[PDB]
C-alpha cells in the first residue's frame, strides 16, 4: 500500500509532493537490507523477495530521474547514503548515473567540452531553469567510486565500468585542462535569458570542476603531473570565480 | 436491476446488481469492470458513506440509483 | 517464428488458451536476459526489427492479443503483471510497441460498440499507465490527439482521465495548450479536461487564459459538474489573486437557484473538494475570511465557515472573534 500511493504521487503537479514521494523511496529503500553480501550495519528471510523488490524500486528511480532538478539533486544526495547501507545496489546505481554521464559525456577524447549547455539546462518558453546538476552527479559518481574502491573491491565478469568510469573522468580531466572559456562562452546577468543561462553554465562548471579537484586529489596519490593538472585546474576555476565576481 | 456508477470527471458506468447483493459484490464488480482494486476506492450514496461489509437493500438502493465513486489516490 | 523463439529463450512461458503466460523467472529478471540478448546478438537493428515483425504478425490473432495484454501469472513452487508492460519496461522496444498499440486501437473501436467479455481501449490504455520514460513526448502527443479527434465520447473521455499518468515530464506544456485549443473548439469534454488541468503541471499564465474562459461558465453549469470545477480554481490559483476569485466565486454560486439523492452527493461532494482545498492551501484559507469579512449572509458561506473554524485549529479564536 505504501508502494502504491509512493508510485501514484510521482505524478503529482507539486513539487513538495515530488520530493516527499521521492525522499520516501530512497529512505525505505535504504533501510531493507538486501541480505546478499551487504556491508555490514553503519534482514528479512525472504532474501530474493528483498532483491527483486529493491530492483523494481530502482526502476521506479529510473523513472523518477527525468523530472525537475530538485528532485535531481535530492537524489543524488541520497545515493550515497543509500550505497553505504546498500551495497549491492550499488552495482545498478552507478550504471544508472553512468547513463546519465552518458546523457553528456561525449565518447570522443578529441572533443573538448564534457558538457552540453544545451541539454544541461531546461530550454523552454518565456524563461530558463536547471534541469539536471551535472556537477551533483559527478559528486556523486566520486563519491561512490571512492567509497566502494576503498571498501569493496579490498574486502572481495562486470568490473570493466568501475576503470572506464575513472578513464571517463581522467578524459573529463584532460580535456578540461586543455578547455577554455570560448568554448563555454563566457567573458550576463537576470537581465536577459542569454545571461541567466550563461550565470547557470558558470556555476555547473565550477562545481564539476572543484569535484575534477576531489577526484584528481584522490587517485593521484602525491604524483608531479596530477598535482600540476590540479593547480591548472584549480586556476581555470579561479579565474571563473573571478570573473563571476 | 441496473445502476448508474458516477465517477469524478462525469463518467457514467452501467452496471447489473441485484437486490439482494451487497456492498463488497459491487466493489468486486467494479474492479471486475474498471480494474480499480476494491479497497482503494470509496462509495457515496444520498451523501452517505456506504458502511463496508452491510448489504444495499439496508440503504434505500432502487432502479436506475446512482451511486458516486471517490477514488483516495488520484488516477487509481 | 524468431519472436517467439527469442520470447521462449527469454524464459516467459507463452500460454494461449485460457491459461495465461507462466513466468520461468522474475520480471526484472526477464527484462535484463532480454535485453542482453538482443544486444549481444549480431545484427542489432535487423534482429530488433524481426523481433517488431514478429511481434506484430503474432498478435493479429483475436484470442493472442487479448491473452498477451492481460496481466500474467506467476510460476514458482511477488505479483505478476502483463507481458505488454515488460516489453514497456525495455526502453529500446518503446517506440515498436507503442506503434502497434495505436495502429492496433482503430481496429477495436468497432469491437468497443459489441464486446461485452472486456473493453479492450480500457485495458490497453491500463497497460500504458506507470511507464518508466517517454521515448519520444512528440509521438505520444501525435497518438494522443489522433484517439481524441477519431475515437468516440466514451474512449476520448477515458484517455483523456488517463492523461497524467501516461505523460511524462517533458509534454505538460504543449499538451496543455493541445487541450486548451480542444476546450475553444468543444464543450462536452470539457470538465475532464479540467480535472487533468488541475492534476497536470501548467504555470499560473497559462492557466490564466483558461480562468478567465471558465469564469464566465460557472454561473451556468450543473451541480453535477461544479465540485471539479471549484477543485481546478482552488489549485490554479497564485497568491495575489486569492481575495479576486473567492469575492467571485462566492458571488456566482449556483447553490441557489440549484437548491434527488444525486443532488446531495454532489454537495457533500463539493464540501470535501473545500475540505481537501482548505486544509493545506492556507492563504486561500486566510483569504476566505478575509474576503467574507469585507463583505460583511449567504448559507453556503455559513457552512464553509462552520466547517473553517472545525478544521483549522489556528483560526478558532481568530473565528470565533470573527462570528
Amino acid at each position: 500500500c505504501l508502494i502504491l500511493v509512493l508510485r501514484k504521487a510521482m505524478f503529482a503537479n507539486q513539487l513538495d509532493a515530488r520530493k516527499s514521494a521521492v525522499a520516501g523511496f530512497l529512505l525505505l529503500l535504504k533501510n531493507f537490507k538486501v541480505l546478499g553480501s551487504l556491508s555490514s550495519s553503519q534482514s528479512h528471510y525472504n532474501s530474493v523477495a528483498n532483491e527483486t523488490f529493491c530492483l523494481e524500486i530502482m526502476d521506479s528511480l529510473r523513472r523518477c530521474l527525468s523530472q525537475q532538478a530538485d528532485v535531481r539533486l535530492m537524489l543524488y544526495e541520497g545515493f550515497y547514503d543509500v550505497l553505504r547501507r546498500n551495497s549491492q545496489l550499488a552495482n545498478s546505481v552507478m550504471q544508472t548515473l553512468l547513463s546519465q554521464l552518458k546523457q553528456f559525456y561525449e565518447p570522443k577524447p578529441d572533443l573538448l567540452p564534457p558538457l552540453k549547455l544545451e541539454a544541461c539546462i531546461l530550454t523552454q518558453g518565456d524563461k530558463i531553469s536547471l534541469q539536471e546538476p551535472l556537477d551533483y552527479l559527478l559528486c556523486c559518481i566520486q563519491h561512490c567510486l571512492a567509497w566502494y574502491k576503498n571498501t569493496v573491491i579490498p574486502l572481495q565478469e562486470e568490473e570493466a565500468f568501475y576503470e572506464d568510469l575513472d578513464d571517463i573522468l581522467e578524459s573529463i580531466t584532460n580535456r578540461m585542462i586543455k578547455s577554455e572559456l570560448e568554448d563555454f562562452e563566457l567573458d550576463f546577468s537576470q537581465s536577459t535569458s542569454i545571461g541567466i543561462k550563461n550565470n547557470i553554465c558558470a556555476f555547473l562548471v565550477m562545481g564539476v570542476c572543484e569535484v575534477l579537484i576531489e577526484y584528481n586529489f584522490s587517485i593521484s596519490s602525491f604524483s608531479k603531473n596530477r598535482f600540476e593538472d590540479i593547480l591548472s585546474l584549480f586556476m581555470c576555476y579561479k579565474k571563473l570565480s573571478d570573473i563571476l565576481n | 436491476m441496473q445502476i448508474f456508477v458516477k465517477t469524478l470527471t462525469g463518467k457514467t458506468i452501467t452496471l447489473e446488481v441485484e437486490p439482494s447483493d451487497t456492498i463488497e459484490n459491487v466493489k468486486a464488480k467494479i474492479q471486475d469492470k474498471e480494474g480499480i482494486p476494491p479497497d482503494q476506492q470509496r462509495l457515496i450514496f444520498a451523501g452517505k458513506q456506504l458502511e463496508d461489509g452491510r448489504t444495499l437493500s439496508d440503504y434505500n438502493i432502487q432502479k436506475e440509483s446512482t451511486l458516486h465513486l471517490v477514488l483516495r489516490l488520484r488516477g487509481g | 517464428s524468431i519472436f517467439v523463439k527469442l520470447l521462449k529463450i527469454s524464459g516467459i512461458i507463452l500460454k494461449t488458451g485460457e491459461s495465461q503466460n507462466q513466468l520461468a523467472v522474475d520480471q526484472i529478471a526477464f527484462q535484463k536476459k532480454l535485453f542482453q540478448t538482443l544486444r549481444r546478438h549480431p545484427s542489432y537493428p535487423k534482429i530488433i526489427e524481426e523481433f517488431v515483425s514478429g511481434l506484430e504478425s503474432y498478435i493479429e490473432d483475436e484470442d493472442s492479443f487479448r491473452n498477451c495484454l492481460l496481466s500474467c501469472e506467476r510460476l514458482q513452487d511477488s505479483y505478476s503483471k502483463s507481458l505488454i508492460k515488460l516489453l514497456l519496461g525495455i526502453d529500446i522496444l518503446q517506440p515498436a510497441i507503442i506503434k502497434t498499440l495505436f495502429e492496433k486501437l482503430p481496429e477495436y473501436f468497432f469491437e468497443n460498440k459489441n464486446s461485452d467479455e472486456i473493453n479492450i481501449p480500457r485495458l490497453i490504455v491500463s497497460q500504458l499507465k506507470w511507464l518508466d520514460r517517454v521515448v519520444d513526448g512528440k509521438d505520444l502527443t501525435t497518438k494522443i490527439m489522433q484517439l481524441i479527434s477519431i475515437a468516440p465520447e466514451n474512449l476520448q473521455h477515458d484517455i483523456i482521465t488517463s492523461l497524467p499518468e501516461i505523460l511524462g515530464d517533458s509534454q505538460h506544456a504543449d499538451v496543455g495548450k493541445e487541450l486548451s485549443d480542444l476546450l475553444i473548439e468543444n464543450t462536452s469534454l470539457t470538465v475532464p479536461i479540467l480535472d487533468v488541468l488541475s492534476s497536470l503541471r501548467l504555470d499560473p499564465n497559462f492557466l490564466l487564459k483558461v480562468r478567465q474562459l471558465v469564469m464566465d461558465k460557472l454561473s451556468s453549469i450543473r451541480l453535477e459538474d461544479l465540485p471539479v470545477i471549484i477543485k481546478f480554481i482552488l489549485h490554479s490559483v497564485t497568491a495575489m489573486d486569492t481575495l479576486e476569485v473567492i469575492s467571485e466565486l462566492r458571488e456566482k454560486l449556483d447553490l441557489q437557484h440549484c437548491v434527488e439523492s444525486s443532488g446531495q452527493s454532489c454537495i457533500i461532494l463539493l464540501f470535501d473538494v473545500i475540505k481537501s482545498a482548505i486544509r493545506y492551501e492556507k492563504t486561500i484559507s486566510e483569504a476566505w475570511i478575509k474576503a467574507i469579512e469585507n463583505t460583511a449572509h449567504k448559507v453556503f458561506d455559513l457552512v464553509m465557515l462552520f466547517i473553517i473554524y472545525s478544521t483549522n485549529t489556528q483560526t478558532k479564536k481568530y473565528i470565533d472573534r470573527v462570528l
